RNA sequence: GGUGAAAUUCUUGGAUUUAUUGAAGACUAACUACUGCGAAAGCAUUUGCCAAGGACGUUUUCAUUAAUCAAGAACGAAAGUUAGGGGAUCGAAGAUGAUCAGAUACCGUCGUAGUCUUAACCAUAAACUAUGCCGACUAGGGAUCGGGUGGUGUUUUUCUUAUGACCCACUCGGCACCUUACGAGAAAUCAAAGUCUUUGGGUUCUGGGGGGAGUAUGGUCGCAAGGCUGAAACUUAAAGGAAUUG
RNA sequence: CUCUAACUAUAAAAAUCUCUCUUCUC
């Protein structure tokens, strides 16, 4: 693994989170 | 690819350093010789060394050279570096009689107290690139 | 002058295809466009001494047809962007000119040069061949 | 661990440099990091001299020459023979290598 | 070195050290009594004087402005006082 | 047209190609001697022999 | 060499049969007056040769012009305005410096010194001078460079600004060239800014032309005779 | 055209290469260096204006006004986001013809958003000298840049006194470099990473095995991307540094 | 103890891999 990516995943799963979020409320 | 391996080249430099005075250039007589004179156990290996010691007797009678150094050559040496010449070529005599210095030289000289017959000139400091 | 017909060879040589195009001393008037891919059949040693010498001989053919004896060669490279450096076919076309009779003069290097304009092809890393 | 005591860059002191690309490969690259040689060359070979001589009036040319500066990338450098990687010891020594025609 | 006299140094390590670096610093400038040519006036200047000092009698400068020592005006007498 | 040209090998420019099978040479031409080129030629060769070209404006290079 | 894709989206003609010759004139400050010769299609009404000619630039070394090989690196331009029949007349257009001085003279360890200006001439040319310094080792040098500080980069520019706009505008494009030819502006800047720097091989660069006033026919007649 | 090769794509409506030009936008080669400046990011055409700054010089002035910095603040590469001005090259996403078993990857031809700007944000980079700042000292040698000193120095000629540019010697400050250990460390190596078990000059900030994870949540700033602050449950006996030999 | 000159030019494709790891005092 490269840690760059496993970032990006990570933030991938942020912005897919946050938009739950937001249609939540 | 014959190259004369350490043993050959070894005895036959002994040999020489030990009787130049008794060998030639002829490869036959150096081989009676160092087969009479040296204890050699197979024939091949005598043929070598006189090939090699042959060598090295066309090689010393072209020039004395490394590694070879025997009593003829050594006494040459010791005779030829004895050499003294005449008058010690320094001597305040050659090269234009009382000899040239320069100014800081000279005030060495005086600040000496001696008296060192001198000629005082400058130097043009100018640094030449060269 | 000894009644002498000059004109310029101006090679142009990249990397691929040399070019061999000669002109007038007004550089309009065009004579002999034939290039190095003009004599080679495979397409790919274009940049090959080969075709720029067969290339050089027909100009040279032609140049001797039109009186064109002494030329004023323009050596010229791809340049700007790409690489500034000479193709291996323009030389050889050049030498090939040299021989056939024409007779030389002035030869130039008008490679065309920036001044860092263009940002150019590549990307960052560049070329990953 | 440390390779090369000035980073194998030649910065040092500069902070950033103007990058510029290689001539072959085309990568970006630190100007001072970006291994360049002025190759100045006669326009045409020895074997072409004398073709060109005698189908040349103006007797003795001067014979232009062309010049240019390679700015190679590293990776093209070490592949197309330019660079080539030496021993630990032999790194320190930063003259050309030894007067290459003499 | 490894052994020396800090306090008796010779005078030429005096001379050619910075001041601020000697035993007691002493500013390497000088003040100079000075001549104009054109008014027999005597004026005293600083040795690395900063405005140009023209004399109270005339219109006369003496030493022009300089990252060092002033520059004179090529006619006038100057004197170490 | 038969321009055949001759040309005789006055040094040996040692071995070239992949295969280390062809020979750089540096022939003199018989014809006009006081100009030289070298050639690849395939097959042994040794100083002093004379060497047979269908082209002669071609200069040889490297073979890699 | 065969065929191709032809995406078109005999009746051949020889080229030359219908093509004609023309000579070409230096200007008489030149010493080499006779230049070369030309190829144009041969002389139809409407669209005569002549509409043609007048504009094209001819390109040709000064050492060619002069006969003398010291004029070897430089280059002039000269522009094609009048025809007066198997021979043109051709006016002043340029004059440049050849790549490879210019690339020769670039070295390293010494900076250069690049001066242009644009200035109107005597009559009513407007033309654009660039001046090429390179700073030179004095013949003690032990530093083995020779770098000028900027401070002395800008007296020596705007003092070869200067001598540019003095030199242009008091004489004409004719004596302009007349002082081009033996580099006397040359000797002038490095003797002029000696003061300042060394200063080896200054040079005049790109005479380059910008604008020409209507196109004074008896200019034309009294340069070529 | 382009490449290891191959087409993709443009071509007698004459493509490509020619000569003049013109257009817009971009950048500022070659000089360009173990070289300059700045707090850092960074900065390279000319000229004017605007203020600013270090170093040097200073027998000028105040006399502790200082250093580091929690809280607070200004700048802060690229990419990203708003709108408006641009619109050339180049080019993420896409469209294409090759490579391969497959290739929406590497080679190649188009190509939006972006690169360029004006206001508004964002504040992160391998932002690296992976070395916090201010101090003092310790070892020799060269050069380099800025400044100032002496040269009865040389080139310069405006007869010549003045400049300038060099050569020498000295000094102050900066990027650095070479030899070396007599010190340091684990070693690579360092003239600072030394003056440290002979442990003490002043100071801020970081870390306590590795994964979980710079993740969950709580704040906090931002329109947005996300930034700062930031654990545990659990799991594991190693992960890691340096050099040595294959 | 006076010395500042010569140069060339390649990047086709190439993926994967099972046990079994242990012993130095006289
Ligand atoms: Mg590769
Ligand atoms: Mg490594
Ligand atoms: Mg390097
Ligand atoms: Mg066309
Ligand atoms: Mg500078
Ligand atoms: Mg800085
Ligand atoms: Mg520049
Ligand atoms: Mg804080
Ligand atoms: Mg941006
Ligand atoms: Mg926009
Ligand atoms: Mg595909
Ligand atoms: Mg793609
Ligand atoms: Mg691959
Ligand atoms: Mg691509
Ligand atoms: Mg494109
Ligand atoms: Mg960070
Ligand atoms: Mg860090
Ligand atoms: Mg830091
Ligand atoms: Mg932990
Ligand atoms: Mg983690
Ligand atoms: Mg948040
Ligand atoms: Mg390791
Ligand atoms: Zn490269
Ligand atoms: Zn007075």
């Amino acid at each position: 693994m490269r840690a760059k990516w496993r970032k990006k995943r990570t933030r991938r799963l942020k912005r897919k989170r946050r938009k739950v979020r937001a249609r939540s409320k | 690819g014959r190259v004369r391996t350490k043993t050959v080249k070894r005895a036959s430099k002994a040999l020489i350093e030990k009787y130049y005075p008794k060998l030639t250039m002829d490869f036959q007589t150096n081989k009676r010789l160092c087969d009479e004179i040296a204890t050699i156990q197979s024939k091949r290996l005598r043929n070598k060394i006189a090939g090699y010691t042959t060598h090295l007797m066309k090689r010393i009678q072209k020039g004395p050279v490394r590694g070879i150094s025997f009593k003829l050559q050594e006494e040459e040496r010791e005779r030829k570096d004895q050499y003294v010449p005449d008058v010690s070529a320094l001597d305040l005599s050659h090269s234009n009689d009382v000899l040239n210095v320069d100014t800081q030289t000279a005030e060495l000289v005086n600040s000496l107290g001696l008296k060192l017959p001198l000629s005082v000139s400058s130097v043009s400091a100018v640094r030449d690139r060269r | 002058d000894n009644s002498q017909v000059f004109g310029v060879a101006r090679i142009f040589a990249s990397f691929n295809d040399t070019f061999v195009h000669v002109t007038d001393l007004s550089g309009r008037e065009t004579i002999a466009r034939v290039t190095g891919g003009m004599k080679v059949k495979a397409d790919r040693d274009e940049s090959s001494p080969y075709a720029a010498m067969l290339a050089a001989q027909d100009v040279a053919a032609k140049c001797k047809e039109v009186g064109i004896t002494a030329v004023h060669i323009k050596i010229r490279a791809t340049g700007g962007t790409r690489s500034k450096t000479p193709g291996p076919g323009g030389q050889a076309a050049l030498r090939a000119l040299a021989r056939s009779g024409l007779r030389i003069g002035r030869i130039e290097d008008v490679t065309p040069v920036p001044s860092d304009s263009t940002r150019k092809k590549g990307g960052r890393r560049g070329r990953r061949l | 661990p440390k390779k090369r005591a000035s980073n194998g860059r030649n910065k040092k002191g500069r902070g950033h440099v103007k990058p510029v690309r290689c001539v072959n490969c085309s990568r970006s690259v630190p100007k001072d990091k970006a291994i360049k040689r002025m190759a100045i060359r006669n326009i045409v070979e020895a074997a072409a001299i004398r073709d060109l001589s005698e189908a040349s009036v103006y007797a003795e040319y001067a014979l232009p020459k062309t010049y240019n500066k390679l700015h190679y990338c590293i990776s093209c450098a070490i592949h197309a023979r330019i660079v080539r990687v030496r021993s630990r010891t032999d790194r320190r020594i930063r003259a050309p290598p030894q007067r290459p025609r003499f | 070195v490894l052994v020396q006299d800090l306090l008796h140094p010779t005078a030429a390590s005096e001379a050619r050290k910075h001041k601020l670096k000697t035993l007691v610093q002493s500013p390497r400038s000088h003040f100079l009594d000075v001549k104009c040519p054109g008014c027999l006036n005597i004026t005293t200047v600083f040795s690395h004087a900063q405005t140009a000092v023209t004399c109270e009698s005339c219109s006369t400068v003496l030493c022009t402005p300089t990252g060092g020592k002033a520059k004179l005006s090529e006619g006038t007498s100057f004197r170490r006082k | 047209k038969t321009p055949v040209t001759l040309a005789k090998v006055i040094k040996v420019l040692g071995r070239t190609g992949s295969r280390g099978g062809v020979t750089q040479v540096r022939v003199e031409f018989l014809e006009d001697t006081t100009r030289t080129i070298v050639r690849n030629v395939k097959g042994p060769v040794r100083e002093g022999d004379i060497l047979v070209l269908m082209e002669s404006e071609r200069e040889a290079r490297r073979l890699r | 060499a065969v065929g191709k894709n032809k995406r078109l989206s005999k009746r051949v003609v020889d080229p030359f049969t219908r093509k004609e010759w023309y000579d070409i004139k230096a200007p008489s400050t030149f010493e080499n007056r006779n230049v070369g010769k030309t190829l144009v299609n041969k002389s139809v009404g409407l669209k005569n040769a002549s509409d043609s000619l007048k504009g094209r630039v001819v390109e040709v070394c000064l050492a060619d012009l002069q006969g003398s090989e010291d004029h070897s690196f430089r280059k002039v331009k000269l522009r094609v305005d009048e025809v007066q029949g198997k021979n043109l007349l051709t006016n002043f257009h340029g004059m440049d410096f050849t790549t490879d001085k210019l690339r020769s003279m670039v070295r390293k360890w010494q900076t250069l010194i690049e001066a242009n200006v644009t200035v109107k001439t005597s009559d009513d040319y407007v033309l654009r001078i660039f001046a090429i310094a390179f700073t030179r080792k004095q013949a003690n040098q032990v530093k083995r460079t020779s770098y000028a500080q900027s401070s002395h980069i800008r007296q020596i520019r705007k003092v070869i600004s200067e001598i540019l706009t003095r030199e242009v505008q008091n004489s004409t494009l004719a004596q302009l060239t007349s002082k081009l030819i033996p580099e006397v502006i040359n000797k002038e800047i490095e003797n002029a800014t000696k003061d300042i720097f060394p200063l080896q091989n200054v040079h005049i660069r790109k005479v380059k032309l910008l604008k020409q006033p209507k196109f004074d026919l008896g200019s034309l007649l009294s340069l070529h005779g």
